[PDB]
DNA sequence: ATCGGATGTATATATCTGACACGTGCCTGGAGACTAGGGAGTAATCCCCTTGGCGGTTAAAACGCGGGGGACAGCGCGTACGTGCGTTTAAGCGGTGCTAGAGCTGTCTACGACCAATTGAGCGGCCTCGGCACCGGGATTCTCGAT
DNA sequence: ATCGAGAATCCCGGTGCCGAGGCCGCTCAATTGGTCGTAGACAGCTCTAGCACCGCTTAAACGCACGTACGCGCTGTCCCCCGCGTTTTAACCGCCAAGGGGATTACTCCCTAGTCTCCAGGCACGTGTCAGATATATACATCCGAT
């Protein structure tokens, strides 16, 4: 049977992840965090479906950011796996 | 009251994240470090949109709130507001 | 009522590309871009005024804003683009 | 006994409101007095920047073969100028992406 | 008279958490840097939430969400307990 | 005249509430300014000074010290996490670095 | 006025690296880091004369160091402000 | 014929210059750059003696910053050696 | 593992010295008294946006199964960076002089705050057709298993 | 180093749909003419600190020789993440329904800006003095080369 092999996929993955403009985070389940958090600073507290976008697109582009560092950091290690150590170094120089 | 819905933020979403990013291959610990710093960003932001809501004697959390709490932060979302 | 800078926004657009349109979407990021941009260098002149003791904001006071946050030539054309409006301003 | 009321974005030759902007800078709390040409000014450096932004994000709309401009082209355009990607560093655009950008290592051998 | 500083309050607050210890000027001078950086932030963050809710005066209520929102939380806590203090023994008398 | 008393001490506080109020005022930061308002940034600020100086003569009792320096200062600041947090972004003159070396560069045999 | 780059001489960079907890340096550290300090002291120094230019003088105070540095959020306690 | 092995008083100089806050920069070799870089902007600039001092405090606490960050660079990618690629993955993910 | 030589710290003591802390005059800014007016607290109301639920589709998530490619450990090499020593350079350090210019003071005029009519620029409502999303098809290009 | 089967993706054309653009009615904020207070522009004086220069001392930079240990390349193991097929599942969308609270207006009341008078807390200025930096002698913690 045809098979890819394993890097051509991930490859492909990339350049129509990063063509488009989508969220690729479903919106229910990150509503749901969303409140859960929330719910531990105010009880009985209603969010606006703009907030939630607004939070939504903001994260995802803190994670985009951080994951371009994590490939830096993984490359400069001399890997192709992100790992968390990775991500550990990443948050430490950026200051977090 | 809601729980575990961290991990609602699922594996192939993480991956396709990191696809956007431009990474390769994903190990199989990128998903739990990857939800903590999440969780720890949003409870970051949330914690000030919420005080921006309570100090303007509101119960609905507005795009506003959330807009001035990430350029509080040094992140400036353009688009809502 | 509302205000913003769609309409302002939307005359630049056609002198400098006649038959190109924008989305609802694109005006309010460039609405949140021009208010940012405003408040960052009014912020600024306000400062600088303030370390100089100065109870007013003049063009200057902008303009050495504009040299302050705008990088490289994107602050040396903007500084003409504002002395010249200055200059044309003043010779009614 | 009055003129023809002649506005002053006009007599400075702009297109941003130099009323709206003095009006602004008057309640905005930056200082107890505005100046006649800071809104003149501050106008002039505005729509300029406009301007800068939009002459790229129309090409951006022109190189995808669309005559409108959306996010996509607004992100595109900023990431592609040094100096606009500079200004708006720290600036995160809604339904703008990401630039394509995948590192030498990763491409197939 | 001609220059203004905190340096007789910061010796005043240092004499009451240590009675026998001293300060250089060169740290002095450090702490009213600290000093008017911390008032320039909290005025600001005040100001900021004063515009955002189209109001003109800035009370209690501004520099207690300042506060809250520019220091870290049990730092921030014991500030509001200190700061709620004060405005009462004031409002008292 | 019922004699003057500051509103420092009718607060119970050290620092300055009218030198307060006077720079909230000039400051330019509203146009009105309310009565509690120096009261609590005042309280806020004698805390965190109070805060500050303690840690300060705590590290200058470690060092045999009776004076605080500016390495004390530092010291209290870097050695508080929440401290550390406040003042991040921000250099100390004369206050060196946090004695720390990685585990990685020691001998190990 | 010319070739004052060579001033930061290599021992000085190496004592620096000590104080940021180094052990062991290579030979090309000096250099990029003479390139490093250059433009860090160019960004700083174009806003401090930006500063003195605008307030009519011709001397550069510390006081506009000490904005400069807080306007590219280098906060510097010590130098007054 | 007496030597100590390498490392050893490498590993010296950092309890040296870790305990100590001297700036270990030449004044007048700094002072002389800063006037060159200066003179670029404006000519016939003069300088206060603290304007010098803050900036000098300013570039070497900058430059630390940046040398531990080399430093975390150079443990990630299992070294002990610090190299200009650690230097520029440091930069880069610190944004600048 | 272990011991002794050889360094490099720590420790105790004397001896200046120059910032630190405290007294003192005075002056300018804070406090008390009193008044007017607008910002905001308080009531009440509307309607719109949020929350909650339900049914049907199906795209996305979960899970198992090869299996090949990357992570990692080990080994050898060789060269580049440490450590120490001798030599040279120039940085501190202490004066001295000179003057550019930062800071402070006194007029006084142009510029901005403020106010009272006036009206046209811009905002809100409302069509309306064209850019763009989608489908349906074919044609083109990239990838991998075979020589 | 080639060749071909097969999957991924680009291009052309037709259909539709909803939102960007244009037009009109209508407020209300920008204009215009005018007056008055005062902010700072400018002339002038001062004194101080920034720049230039010189001589001496020695701290430090530089060049060089030697060694060794660590960066780098190569090789082998194996394990774990990726591609892919099959089976849940709950995300999503369309739709309905109740009501909670976010915008609005009205009213009034009290909190703060503003002004005058007074007086005392804080800022230059000066001066004693001891905390600590430095120098000298002594004791031990550690590093390393054998053993």
């Amino acid at each position: 049977p045809h098979r890819y092999r394993p890097g051509t996929v991930a490859l492909r993955e990339i350049r129509r992840y990063q063509k488009s403009t989508e969220l690729l985070i479903r919106k229910l389940p990150f509503q749901r965090l969303v409140r859960e958090i929330a719910q531990d600073f105010k009880t009985d507290l209603r969010f606006q479906s703009s907030a939630v976008m607004a939070l939504q697109e903001a994260s995802e582009a803190y994670l985009v950011g951080l994951f371009e560092d994590t490939n830096l950091a993984a490359i400069h290690a001399k890997r192709v796996t992100i790992m968390p150590k990775d991500i550990q170094l990443a948050r430490r120089i950026r200051g977090e | 009251v809601l729980r575990d819905n961290i991990q609602g933020i699922t594996k192939p979403a993480i991956r396709r994240l990191a696809r956007r990013g431009g990474v390769k291959r994903i190990s199989g610990l990128i998903y739990e470090e990857t939800r903590g710093v999440l969780k720890v960003f949003l409870e970051n932001v949330i914690r000030d949109a919420v005080t921006y809501t309570e100090h303007a004697k509101r119960k609905t959390v507005t795009a506003m709130d959330v807009v001035y709490a990430l350029k509080r932060q040094g992140r400036t979302l353009y688009g809502f507001g | 009522r509302k205000e913003s800078y769609s309409v302002y926004v939307y005359k630049v657009l056609k002198q400098v590309h006649p038959d190109t349109g924008i989305s609802s979407k694109a005006m309010g990021i460039m609405n949140s871009f021009v208010n940012d941009i405003f408040e960052r260098i009014a912020g600024e002149a306000s400062r600088l005024a303030h370390y100089n003791k100065r109870s007013t904001i003049t063009s200057r006071e902008i303009q050495t804003a504009v040299r302050l946050l705008l990088p490289g030539e994107l602050a040396k054309h903007a500084v003409s683009e504002g002395t010249k409006a200055v200059t044309k301003y003043t010779s009614s | 006994a009055r003129a023809k009321a002649k506005t002053r974005s006009s007599r400075a030759g702009l297109q941003f409101p130099v009323g709206r902007v003095h009006r602004l800078l008057r309640k905005g709390n930056y200082a107890e007095r505005v100046g006649a040409g800071a809104p003149v000014y501050l106008a002039a450096v505005l729509e300029y920047l406009t301007a800068e932004i939009l002459e790229l994000a129309g090409n951006a709309a022109r190189d995808n073969k669309k005559t409108r401009i959306i996010p996509r082209h607004l992100q595109l355009a900023i990431r592609n100028d040094e100096e606009l990607n500079k200004l708006l560093g720290k600036v995160t655009i809604a339904q703008g992406g990401v630039l394509p950008n995948i590192q030498a290592v990763l491409l197939p051998k």
